[PDB]
RNA sequence: CUUUGUACACACC
RNA sequence: ACCCACUCGGCACCUUACGAGAAAUCAAAGUCUUUGGGUUCUGGGGGGAGUAUGGUCGCAAGGCUGAAACUUAAAGGAAUUG
RNA sequence: CCAAGGACGUUUUCAUUAAUCAAGAACGA
RNA sequence: AUUCGGGUCUUGUAAUUGGAAUGAGUACAAUGUAAAUACCUUAACGAGGAACAAUUGGAGGGCAAGUCUGGUGCCAGCAGCCGCGGUAAUUCCAGCUCCAAUAGCGUAUAUUAAAGUUGUUGCAGUUAAAAAGCUCGUAGUUGAACUUUGGGCCCGGUUGGCCG
């Protein structure tokens, strides 16, 4: 009889299962940004639907409304803090003009790609998940990270990893042992 | 004035007319009379277990010429006789005699499914083992 | 209409009927544009100088184009005693 | 070569009218297709469905194909053509021709605050063909064209980014719902709005001004 | 009505079919790599685009 | 060959 | 008593469609997605079935109210070619 | 022979007395 | 711009070949904990395919993806619906290939949206289901217009606006 945990669903499937245009566009996006399911696209479109519903409900009330002013300034502050919205598009209706590619461009996968450490989105995925990436000084192994427009100056390789020093590596040590016994 | 009253103090008439015309639908009357509780073979449940009484060679309706390889079972909880269609190819060799079978519906909400006349149920598991795993040889039928 | 700061939008601002003051659609193929030449002190009309009266298809289809044309002709002064306000 | 036979066709061959808006401004009947794809070179075509029609005779059943074509460019101008023909490729050919002669413009407007370019319709509008009624409602930015994919294709060829659609009647009849949608998008320039309350000086026709480069 | 029948004919075609053994194939890449494979072999490998992007043709 | 009626369309078998 | 002109109130008739309708057609079956003048009754796919039962009225025949089990993917309306 | 009714006419009288109606009632080849 | 020669830079395909990277899984220790089990750390070990090998449902339409191959021949069976099968099955039984979701996917039952097929918003009643045979009439619902309007005189707030 303890207080129950709250939980929520983070994705939402579309109404029509099989249509060529939507399937074509989302598999294009998945191949472009290196995702593994359509669930990432469903999750990002669910978040964008929540954001658009909030903006649509705020825009129905008049301007100079205290609720509209407070929550609108908070929402554009959050979206320009993440980087999904440009700093000159701050009029609460370019929020309605967002697309899912602006969200997909702010993941740690594509940020590692744009920083030039990976040369592909898939090399970025296998670099992130294998713990060779530190956003601050803190190790992250999750590609859907949503960097916050300030942290990308500190995105670099991990200190406690190969390509960052302090050890050669696992199979590098294995091959060193092989050439050491080959020396003997 | 388009039929119905439109006055500001005529909510009672609209409520009682909506109740009387709500009784004209099919699902509302079926729910409120408790017909799933009373006259359904399953008693409103999704599945039911039963003892197989015999096998039937039910013909298929027109235009179709086949024999549908059904069984007659008797439900444990009520005790009424029920005809169930054994789904796949060659599965009638798995449901032989006095077996303990699980039946579900067909998806037609209690109506007959296809060219099979007068059946409503399909056999899901026999003797605790599903018919699909027995058909694909994933498991193998126990003793009795 | 306009957006916020200049840049005139709304391509094809449509003509409006001179009788019932409704707009004329693009495929209103019964609508007409009466062009009347005016005369300057010699009994002769000048080429290129007009007054212009647009009539929609609805008023023309009801037969009321001639009474309305009487009213706008007498309102502009080129007609004298054909149309009466008092019917 | 073209060699038109109309005064309007001869004047657009000469290059006298440089944009299509004079035609709807003066309600001129577009009469030959070469006017349309000379003045509007950017339009594309899509064919929605090909349905066989049967006329039963004393000896078999004569078969023809009815093809519907929607053409238009993605800012302003939409056309719809329906043509039955004994051969299918001639049916899309006469379909794009008839859809070119039926080009109408769209009142694109704002759902609110008129900030940027027009994204939605100016007003609610409807169209009825047969038993099918289609209603179009202005929608906020980024809402998309929420519609069945046929009329969704129609209004994305129109130039609308976002609209709300409602339907009534037997909408599975494709020709009736496409014609009802065509009537609904045609009625957008039929509604009188307070921004159109101002009077205009009633411009003179190009058929009269340039009348010596005409047919005679 | 026709309630009886020849129950001895059950499982005829399933028994009469010849046993064909499933051949050994190299293992398909999985997960994100499978989506990478589908993206590459649908767009940048556009090799089967015969009339209207036909991707599963018959041998002809 | 026109008009008329049909519950005919494998079409009055 | 006629005629002419009018007006009120009727049974109607003829032509069009701005409008309605799925069409046949309609001055109402119009002013209904641009959806609200007021109000009474009835219907929710087709059979079973206006059947069974329970009431109620009737001398009676019957009249009123009136299901369900089950069964089916169509019944039906208007027009076009043969 | 008996009463009833519509429309018309009216610078006659009343003054909102009204519209539709479960139950109920009259008439009904 | 030197015949079709090298092709820098490419984007995929290989019964081609290389060094890397890492966790699942064990495990000294520490941490954890009432004590443990796990988690987060971490010595040592722990990828090259026959491995450390991903399912579930389908490929006529609805509704994304086969007129490919072998078998059965209105039989077995498939199919929510239309329908497929009667010896040339794109629909059954298998192989190959492809498709959709994916550590999840199918089935049954109920319910919600779709359903403007319950209709206040917002249905329909001539012919498709439906105007009670007609009239009076209680309850119920609804009900003509009319009664202080206009004109002035001040005061002080908010949005603005040159002045910034």
């Amino acid at each position: 009889p303890r207080a129950p945990r709250t939980y929520s669903k983070t994705y939402s499937t579309p109404k029509r299962p099989y249509e060529s245009s939507r399937l074509d566009a989302e598999l294009k996006l998945a191949g472009e940004f290196g995702l593994k399911n359509k669930k990432e696209i469903y999750r990002i479109s669910f978040q964008l639907s929540k954001i658009r519903r909030a903006a649509r409900d705020l825009l129905t009330r008049d301007e100079k409304d205290p609720k509209r002013l407070f929550e609108g300034n908070a929402l554009i502050r959050r979206l320009v803090r993440v980087g999904v919205l440009s700093e000159d598009k701050k009029k609460l209706d370019y929020v309605l003009a967002l697309k899912v590619e602006d969200f997909l461009e702010r993941r740690l996968q594509t940020q590692v790609y744009k920083l030039g450490l990976a040369k592909s989105v898939h090399h970025a995925r296998v670099l992130i998940t294998q713990r060779h990436i530190a956003v601050g000084k803190q190790i992250v192994n999750i590609p859907s990270f949503m960097v916050r427009l300030d942290s990308e100056k500190h995105i670099d390789f991990a200190p406690t990893s190969p390509f960052g020093g302090a050890r050669p590596g696992r199979v590098a040590r294995r091959n060193a042992a092989r050439k050491a016994e080959a020396s003997g | 004035g388009k039929g119905k009253p439109r006055g500001l103090n005529s909510a009672r008439k609209l409520r009682v007319h909506r109740r009387n015309n709500r009784w004209a639908e099919n699902n509302y009357k079926k729910r409120l009379l408790g017909t799933a509780f009373k006259s359904s073979p399953f008693g409103g449940s999704s599945h039911a277990k039963g003892i197989v009484l015999e096998k039937l060679g039910i013909e298929s309706k027109q235009p179709n010429s086949a024999i549908r390889k059904c069984v007659r079972v008797q439900l444990i909880k009520n005790g009424k006789k029920v005809t169930a269609f054994v789904p796949n190819d060659g599965c009638l060799n798995f449901v032989d005699e006095n077996d303990e079978v699980l039946l579900a519906g067909f998806g037609r909400k209690g109506k007959a499914k296809g060219d099979i006349p007068g059946v409503r149920f399909k056999v899901v598991k026999v003797s605790g083992v599903s018919l699909l795993a027995l058909w694909k040889e994933k498991k193998e039928k126990p003793r009795s | 209409m306009e957006n916020d700061k200049g840049q005139l939008v709304e391509l094809y601002v449509p003509r409006k009927c001179s009788a019932t003051n409704r707009i004329i659609k693009a495929d209103d193929h019964a609508s007409v544009q009466i062009n009347v030449a005016k005369v300057d002190e010699e009994g002769r009309a000048i080429p290129g100088e007009y007054v212009t009266y647009a009539l929609s298809g609805y008023v023309r289809s009801r037969g009321e184009s001639d009474d309305s044309l009487n009213r706008l002709a007498q309102n502009d002064g080129l007609l004298k005693n054909v149309w009466s306000y008092s019917r | 070569g073209w060699v038109p036979v109309t005064k309007l066709g001869r004047l657009v061959k000469a290059g006298k009218i440089t944009t299509i808006e004079e035609i709807f401004l003066h309600s001129l009947p577009v009469k030959e297709f070469q006017i349309i794809d000379t003045l509007l070179p950017g339009l594309q075509d899509e064919v929605m469905n090909i349905k066989p029609v049967q006329k039963q005779t004393r000896a078999g059943q004569r078969t023809r194909f009815k093809a519907v074509v929607v053409v238009g460019d993605s800012n302003g101008h939409v056309g719809l053509g329906i043509k039955t023909a004994k051969e299918v490729a001639g049916a899309i050919r006469a379909g794009i021709i008839i859809a070119k002669l039926s080009v109408i413009p769209i009142r694109r407007g704002y759902w609110g605050t008129n900030l940027g370019q027009p994204h939605s319709l100016a007003t609610k509008t409807t169209g009825k063909c047969g038993s099918v009624t289609v209603r179009l409602i202005p929608a906020p930015r980024g809402s998309g064209i929420v519609a069945s994919p046929a009329v969704k294709k129609l209004l994305q060829l129109a130039g609308v980014e976002d609209v709300y659609t409602q339907s009534n009647g037997k909408t599975r009849t494709l020709e009736n719902t496409l014609k009802a949608a065509f009537v609904a998008i045609g009625n957008t320039y039929g509604f009188l709005t307070p921004n159109l309350w101002a009077e205009q000086p009633l411009p003179v026709s190009p058929l009269d001004i340039y009348s010596d480069e005409a047919s005679a | 009505a026709k309630v009886h029948g020849s129950l001895a004919r059950a499982g005829k075609v399933k028994s009469q079919t010849p046993k064909v053994e499933k051949t050994e194939k190299p293992k398909k890449p999985k997960g994100r790599a499978y989506k990478r494979l589908l993206y590459t072999r649908r767009f940048v490998n556009v090799t089967l685009v015969n009339g209207k992007r036909r991707m599963n043709p018959g041998p002809s």
